[PDB]
């Protein structure tokens, strides 16, 4: 159980 | 290790070592057979 | 009037004159009329007037008349049919070539007139890109003019925005470095907030995203998120946590770290799902960050937050990963299992294990259980929170589901290793292995000794293994026929599945 990343990418406005 | 006793013998005290240090209670009559065997322990732990 | 018949004409044809002195002239008088609406659409009305005072600005070496046909430009560009004839005259690769300009007056007028151009006259980007703006754009991020800066990047931000090649020329022109310096170095709130947004755009970018990380983006960013700006702070926090993935392994991030747990406090949704959202990758396998955070009361803040959410899970997900990141393998992982109990997290934590919590926050929520329960003050209220049997079920579920792939995103193997991890911690303390084995469990213990899987057999020896630390829990599990499995596991290269395979051996027959 290691650590995970969370991949975000956000251009202009998350909706 | 001159019989499959003492074969026995070595390897439950080399498995009980690696049990407490991968961070698990050992019984206590496993406790006294680390003591009873002593000389195992310091062997492969020296 | 007699603008269109007499006046524009004449001008227009004085701008072309050979001696450039009549010319100086003519500019400093077309520039006048240009302020005037009536005379403004009579020059814009006619190309062959437009066209003169481009060819004019562009070759003019009098910077009077340099800065009399940009600044007329300039008014034109106010009107959409300005917008328009500029364009058609061949203003964009002119305006471009007078970014070059050492007249902060010319440069100001032209940057305006493209700012303009780009926003709203259809075919502009394109031009701009291919007279090589981006590359005199970025250039310019060195002048000082707040004001000016400010123009010049949103500029950069709408040539950029959803265009790779653009960004790439961006980045290969010293972009990240130079708009990461405005962060650290000016205060002009429209500024910060401008840039942020090119830094945004660019932050999606898989090259631009590890050189801003290098020049610094992650802690310059974070200088601006107590601003009052509401916009720049958000806009800061979106770059933040896109870039995030990408920053495990940067320091000087303490000032960074503090203001994001403060942050988990806001009344801002936005603010707060942003701010756990960076914490849990910055606290993804580096020990200093879940130092730091700790430090800065971050457990609290965590617990606090999952508590206000709820049923929000794009607030715990993150918030619950950032938890168990904080408290595992580090020098402060278990004051931050104690602290977890002490802020009243237990409830919660073990609340999200049960619907309507989705399964990857399920899968994260197991996580979190099995850290704290390597806290012996913590395996009582945990089993007082019906953890266990909810433990067991989702397991047993969970294991059905792999013998009759992605469930949400996640495997049923995952939750079968993750949930019997979780026991085999729990197993730790005799009242709780009299729970596990009132579960009627060890039959099921026995079953997953066979799992192809090699995590899956070493949680399963393991939670075998403290179950056989009471005599008639040995006793039982022998009378299950766990020994041939376990024997079977003897040889495994993993050395946990080795050593708990044979210490269940060792126990059965003692």
């Amino acid at each position: 159980d290691a650590d995970t990343l969370l991949h975000f990418a956000t251009e202009s406005t998350p909706d | 290790g001159k019989s499959p006793e003492e074969m026995y013998i070595q390897q439950k005290v080399r498995v009980l070592l690696m049990l407490r240090k991968m961070g698990s209670n050992l019984t206590a009559s496993e406790e006294e057979f680390l003591r009873t065997y002593a000389g195992v322990v310091n062997s492969q732990l020296s | 009037a007699e603008l269109a018949t007499r006046a524009i004409p004449e001008l227009t044809k004085l701008l072309n004159d050979e001696d450039q002195v009549v010319v100086n002239k003519a500019a400093v008088m077309v520039h006048q009329l240009s302020k005037k609406e009536a005379s403004r659409h009579a020059i814009m009305r006619s190309p062959q007037m437009v066209s003169a005072i481009v060819r004019t600005m562009q070759n003019t070496n009098d910077v009077e008349t340099a800065r009399c046909t940009a600044g007329t430009l300039h008014n034109l560009s106010h009107h959409r049919e300005g917008l328009l004839a500029i364009f058609k005259s061949g203003g964009i690769p002119a305006l471009v070539k007078m970014l070059g300009s050492p007249v902060d007056s010319v440069l100001f007028y032209a940057i305006t007139t493209l700012h303009n151009l780009l926003l709203h006259q259809e075919g502009a980007k394109m031009a701009v890109r291919l007279a090589g703006g981006l590359q005199k754009m970025v250039a310019l991020l060195n002048k000082t003019n707040v004001k000016f800066l400010a123009i010049t990047t949103d500029c950069l931000q709408i040539l950029a925005y959803g265009n790779q090649e653009s960004k790439l020329i961006i980045l290969a022109s010293g972009g990240p470095q130079a708009l990461v310096n405005i962060m650290r170095t000016y205060t002009y709130e429209k500024l910060l907030w401008t840039t942020s947004r090119v830094l945004k755009v660019l932050s999606v970018c898989s090259s631009n995203k590890p050189a801003i990380v290098e020049a610094g983006g992650m802690q310059a960013l974070g200088l601006h998120l107590t601003d009052p700006s509401q916009r720049l702070v958000q806009n800061c926090l979106w770059t933040l946590r896109n870039l995030s993935d990408a920053a495990t392994k940067q320091e000087g991030m303490e000032g960074l770290l503090g203001t994001l747990v403060q942050l988990l406090g806001s009344d801002d949704i936005n603010v707060v799902t942003c701010a756990a959202g960076i914490l849990s990758n910055l606290t993804c396998n580096n020990y200093k960050n879940k130092m730091m955070v700790c430090q800065v009361g971050g457990i609290e803040a965590l617990v606090r937050t999952v508590l206000r959410a709820g049923d929000r899970e794009d607030i715990t997900e993150p918030a619950i990963c950032a938890l168990r990141h904080l408290t595992s393998r580090h020098q402060e992982a278990e004051m931050a299992q104690n602290a977890v109990r002490l802020h009243y997290g237990l409830p919660v934590v073990v609340k999200l294990l049960h619907p309507p919590s989705h399964w990857p926050l399920i899968k994260a929520t197991v996580g979190l259980i099995r850290n704290l329960a390597l806290c012996p003050a913590n395996h009582a209220p945990l089993r007082e929170q019906g953890a266990i049997p909810r433990l067991v079920q989702l397991l047993v579920r969970a294991h059905q589901d792999t013998q009759r792939q992605f469930v949400e995103g996640v495997r049923m193997e995952e939750i079968v290793e993750g949930c019997t991890g979780a026991l085999h911690i729990l197993a730790r303390d005799v009242h709780n292995r009299i729970v596990i084995r009132g579960l009627n469990t060890i039959p099921l213990f026995v079953q997953l000794l066979y799992s192809p899987i090699e995590n899956i057999q070493r949680v399963a020896a393991g939670v075998l293994c403290e179950l056989a630390q009471d005599k008639e829990a040995a006793e039982a599990i022998e009378a299950e026929g766990a020994t041939a499995p376990l024997t079977e596991l003897l040889h495994s290269r993993n050395e946990g599945v080795a050593t708990y395979a044979a210490a269940v051996l060792f126990r059965m027959s003692e």
